[PDB]
């Protein structure tokens, strides 16, 4: 009877998934989200949905009619594109800059070296930096 | 012209050594050191003390 | 400031800030010096008197820079070394503006 | 165009943001090809010194 | 409603910028010309803290630059 | 005022244990027992010493003294509650009760800690109560009390990273493994050597390199021993200075299979009447023994007795029986042979050491899942 | 008898020169740490000049 | 138990309240947030003790004991001016000496966010004191 | 309770089995070394 109930539940999706994004939650078996829509609902929650999968900020899965939560989706929602994927590159090469070795230098240090080398920041105790800011006049 | 030939000529001697080991030794497992000796080019004695080091 | 604001029933305590003096340079280095990977042996006197009475806020850029020194070298301890040379980078960058 | 202000009429900043993304946009990572771009006025004195 | 966009924008921007993990390697870089019309809420240690300048170069640097390029 | 309080415990450990070590010890304890006002802590070791002929008068002008010392602070709580800084009054008892804990025992400690925690925001002074407790349990080698706030004090460590509390328990946590028998840890922890303040605990630096050479010559075998303490040059220089430290370094390394037991004669002689290691110097021996036979077995196959007697030393039979032994105890399988003079080894011991932890461990979790999974349900 | 000359004045160039060259010396004349120390100085000295190209 | 400005759940068809929400905003939080000064305490200002002890004198005397400026009868204080070079420690020891009087800290110097979070950025700046009631220890700090 | 009815009456344990193999033989044993360097 269980398992057959579990599957009847899942009728819910199939193909009407409106992408809001979570919020809140108040307790177990309740929480908060807002949807694209702009405004901002009081939704009741499927007991399919592994809790581990939510609350930071996901976007999930809504029903129309009812607007409840239904489904967790993988991380998505194009950033401009994605990350240039495989050939959007410059194609800018070390040497070609000229001249540029305190500039150049500390932006290494202050991006592609924290890249790599993280454990020697928690070994020493540097707390490298979060973000870096350039500047100066046009060209 | 090298200010240090300590370091190269004996530690890249300590490090050749094995550079050779390895060569002579791959070949096959159960190998004699007398017939080896003349492979190393060396006598034995050092042979015997650097290989129970190695 | 206002001559309207210097009224003397308006402000209560007005407080000063001297710049810090060589035992002030060593509780400030003595403080920013407690999270970095020191070593023993080293002598934060002779950094605070190689000071021309820096400020409370470059101190703390002398340990990062130190940190920094110690770093490009891939070691994991900081030496006196690194101190002073941070010193010449702190006391190069004083001439900026 | 315009030169830059210290945004003094709320008008203005979208104007600014439409520049920017002009120049963002004729130099950006994609860079272009064959595009002459043909540019007249008056005064170029008024014109943004990043322009 | 123009501003308010923006401003709400700089809001989230701020909140997303500062409570990563103090773990995530996110490294973010950001450069404009203008390095005066800035809201000094960016501009504080844990969110933007290293300050790079681009100057105009110098004898040595248009030498280099010419031989680069040149 | 804590810093110079081991020395104290040393010599508790030291005057009592050896019976014929006996006076020496009580002279200095006498010279640092009636100075710094010490009243509490020796009431069992003043039942294990003399019967101190006068213990009436020169005792209690002391602890009147303390009296008057307690009471003036107690009595300038209400002056320091006139004017309330950060609680002045518990700021300033802090460590002046921990004076009086210098003098008293471990209740003043355990209600002066727990009072003054509360007070402060600023964890720093959170950090020195830590240390304190720390001290105190090792003083009464409460090793139960310490573990708590170990764990709660690198909760308060690992905000971020450090100089100044991470190396200070690595210190801490190195003393303590080096207590128990735990020697890879030991190492682990004494791997610093560089920024290890000259401290009260360290009372030498120079003790603490001949600490951390006397567990890693036992927690590794060769795959950073030499590139530690033999490739190392900040612990070459103060190992250069010792003769004895660099003596079974090189020995050892060297493989001088008869100076040994000089080099550890002496350094087991220290080894008994040191403290820290009093349950521990007997397993050290045949521990430094098996390492040894290891290196020297893993060479040759085709040894005996008969190499013994001129490498090694003398005492066929001494040899033999420590061998027999040691073989015979699941240890550095090789097999022995009688009048052929013949010892020869095993040459992968890796069949059933494979097998081996995963049922020693196994045996001990099921024998307390056992009683343990029967305590409920009465 | 010539560092007392040249840092009561203002110029550092030739600093360089004379700590660069003791560096030389000390490591020739087989004491290390005082190399170690008299290079230390010299590092610390070329960090204060714009122009040091050689 | 209706609060002003508090989250509480409607339903849809009659507009009916169904349920009070948790998880308020804090605007005050909020704009603390937004702010992002350094916290700081006493034991990293070491070397200005006697700054320390007149801060306290002013700020910490009357908070924990107002009736001695009330039994000795004079205005209670209500300023504090803080002049130097700047970079020598003119925000820690404001911002550590009202962390640890537990006092509110609050820094509003220039910014259009800041008169978004207080009021609606209408006509003037006495608002912040209409936030400065609720939370009564609280102290107010400011840049050049 | 449990009154248990009367008519009838690591730090110490696996050096303890090491020490069950040190006990009745060679307990403080470090002289037994210089004292056989010269027998034979
Ligand atoms: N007492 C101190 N000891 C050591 N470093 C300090 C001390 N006070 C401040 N600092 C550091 O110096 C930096 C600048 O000091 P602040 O307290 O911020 O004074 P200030 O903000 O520079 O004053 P301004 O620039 O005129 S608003 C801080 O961010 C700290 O890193």
């Amino acid at each position: 009877e269980f398992l057959h109930a579990q599957e009847e539940v899942k009728r819910i999706q199939s193909i009407p998934l409106v992408i809001g994004q979570f919020l809140e939650a108040v307790d177990q078996n309740t929480a908060i989200v807002g949807s694209t829509t702009g405004s901002n609902y009081y939704v009741r929650i499927l007991s399919t949905i592994d809790r581990e999968l939510l609350k930071p900020n996901a976007s999930v899965a809504l029903h129309k009619h009812s607007n409840a939560l239904v489904d967790v989706l993988p991380p998505e929602a194009d950033s401009s594109i994605m990350m240039l994927t495989s050939d959007q590159k410059p194609d800018v090469m070390y040497a070609d800059i000229g001249g540029m070795d305190i500039q150049k230098q500390e932006v290494r240090e202050a991006v592609e070296l924290p890249l790599t080398h993280f454990e020697l920041y928690k070994q020493i105790g540097i707390d490298p930096p979060r973000g870096v800011l350039m500047y100066g006049p046009p060209g | 012209d090298d200010p240090i030939i300590s370091t190269h000529l004996a530690k890249l001697y300590d490090n050749l050594l094995e550079q050779n080991l390895i060569r002579v030794i791959e070949p096959f497992s159960r190998v004699q050191i007398e017939h080896i000796s003349s492979l190393i080019k060396l006598s034995k004695a050092d042979v015997e003390r650097k290989l129970s080091q190695m | 400031l206002d001559s309207a604001l210097l009224r003397p029933g308006r402000i209560d305590r007005k407080i000063e800030f001297p710049p810090p003096n060589e035992e002030a340079r060593l509780d400030i280095l003595k403080i920013h010096s407690r999270k970095m990977n020191l070593t023993r042996g080293i002598n934060l006197r002779k950094i605070a008197e190689l000071m021309p009475g820096a400020s409370g806020a470059e101190v703390k850029g002398v340990c990062t820079e130190a940190g920094m020194y110690a770093l490009r070298e891939r070691r994991v301890h900081v030496t006196q070394e690194d101190f002073e040379m941070a010193v010449a980078k702190v006391m190069q960058k004083d001439s900026e503006k | 165009g315009g030169r830059r202000f210290s945004e003094g009429t709320s008008a203005d900043r979208e104007i600014q943001r439409t520049l920017m993304e002009l120049l963002n946009q004729m130099d950006g990572f994609d860079t272009l090809h064959r595009v002459k771009m043909i540019m007249a006025t008056n005064r170029p004195d008024t014109l943004d010194p990043a322009l | 409603g123009a501003d308010r966009e923006v401003q709400r924008i700089l809001l989230e921007l701020l909140n997303q910028m500062d409570g990563f993990d103090q773990n995530v390697n996110v490294k973010v870089i950001m450069a404009t010309n203008r390095a005066d019309t800035l809201d000094p809420a960016l501009l504080r240690p844990g969110r933007l803290d290293r300050k790079i300048e681009f100057p105009l170069p110098d004898r040595r640097q248009k030498r280099l630059i010419f031989s680069t390029i040149t | 005022p804590k810093n110079p309080d081991l020395r104290i415990a040393q010599l508790r450990f030291l005057l009592s244990l050896p019976e014929h070590r006996g006076d020496a010890a009580v002279r200095d304890e006498l010279m640092a027992a009636v100075r710094d006002n010490n009243m509490a802590p020796y009431y069992e070791a003043l039942c294990k010493s003399l019967d101190w002929q006068i213990d009436v008068d020169l005792l209690n002008k002391m602890k009147k003294a303390n009296e008057d010392e307690l009471k003036r602070l107690d009595e300038e709580l209400e002056d320091a509650e006139k004017n309330l800084g950060e609680s002045e009054i518990r700021d300033a008892m802090m460590a002046k009760a921990e004076y009086l804990c210098r003098i008293g025992d471990k209740e003043g400690a355990l209600t002066a800690f727990r009072k003054t925690y509360d007070k402060t925001v600023a964890l720093g002074h959170r950090l020195d109560i830590v240390f304190y407790l720390l001290r105190i349990g090792l003083f009464y080698m409460d090793n139960d009390l310490i573990t708590r706030n170990t764990e709660k004090a690198k909760s308060l460590i690992e905000e971020g990273g450090d100089w100044d509390r991470r190396n200070r328990l690595k210190v801490y946590q190195g003393l303590y493994c080096v207590a128990i028998r735990d020697f890879k840890q030991a190492a682990e922890l004494f791997l610093d050597t560089v920024s290890t303040f000259t401290s009260y605990e360290l009372m030498d630096y120079k003790t603490f390199v001949t600490y951390t050479v006397y567990v890693s010559m036992i927690a590794l075998e060769r795959p950073d021993l030499r590139e530690k303490v033999i490739k190392g040059a900040e612990i070459l220089e103060v190992l250069h200075s010792l003769p004895a430290v660099r003596q079974y370094l090189f020995s050892l390394y060297e493989c001088r299979y008869s100076v040994f037991f000089q080099s550890l004669a002496v350094v087991e002689q220290e080894m008994k009447k040191d403290w820290l290691f009093a349950p521990h110097y007997r397993y050290y021996v045949r521990e430094m023994r098996i390492h040894a036979y290891s290196q020297l077995l893993e060479s040759y196959r085709s040894l005996t007795l008969g190499y013994m007697a001129e490498a090694f030393g003398v005492g066929v039979e001494f040899i033999d029986q420590e061998l027999s032994r040691f073989i015979a105890a699941g240890r550095l399988h090789c097999k022995i042979d009688k009048v052929n003079e013949i010892v020869e080894t095993n040459r992968p011991d890796s069949k059933n050491w494979q097998y081996q932890e995963t049922i020693k461990k196994g045996d001990l979790l099921l024998n307390r899942v056992q009683k343990l999974s029967r305590v409920i349900n009465m | 008898q010539l560092l007392r000359e040249l840092k009561k004045m203002d110029d550092k160039a030739l600093l360089v020169e004379v700590q660069l060259l003791e560096s030389k010396t000390y490591h020739a004349l087989s004491n290390l740490p005082k190399a170690r120390a008299a290079l230390t100085s010299a590092r610390t000295t070329a960090n204060a000049i714009y122009c040091p190209p050689k | 138990d209706v609060t002003p400005n508090c989250r509480v759940a409607l339903r849809n068809d009659s507009y009916t309240l169904h349920k009070i929400l948790p998880n308020k905003v804090d605007p005050l939080v909020s704009l603390m947030m937004v702010e992002k000064v350094p916290d700081s305490t006493y034991e990293m200002i070491g070397g200005l003790d006697k700054q320390i002890k007149e801060i306290k004198e002013v700020i910490e005397l009357p908070v924990k004991h107002p009736e001695l400026f009330e039994a000795l009868g004079i205005a209670q204080p209500k300023g504090v001016l803080l002049y130097g070079p700047p970079g020598t420690g003119k925000t820690l020891l404001a911002r550590a000496v009202a962390h640890h009087t537990d006092c509110t800290f609050i820094r509003v110097s220039g910014s259009e966010l800041v008169q978004k979070f207080i009021g609606e950025g209408a006509r003037m700046v006495r608002e912040l004191f209409v936030m400065a009631r609720e939370h009564a220890p609280s102290i107010i700090f400011m840049d050049e | 309770m449990s009154e248990k009815k009367q008519p009838v009456d690591e730090d110490n344990w696996d050096d303890d089995n090491v020490e069950d193999d040190f006990s009745n033989q060679l307990r403080a044993e470090l002289e037994k070394h210089g004292y056989k360097m010269e027998t034979s």
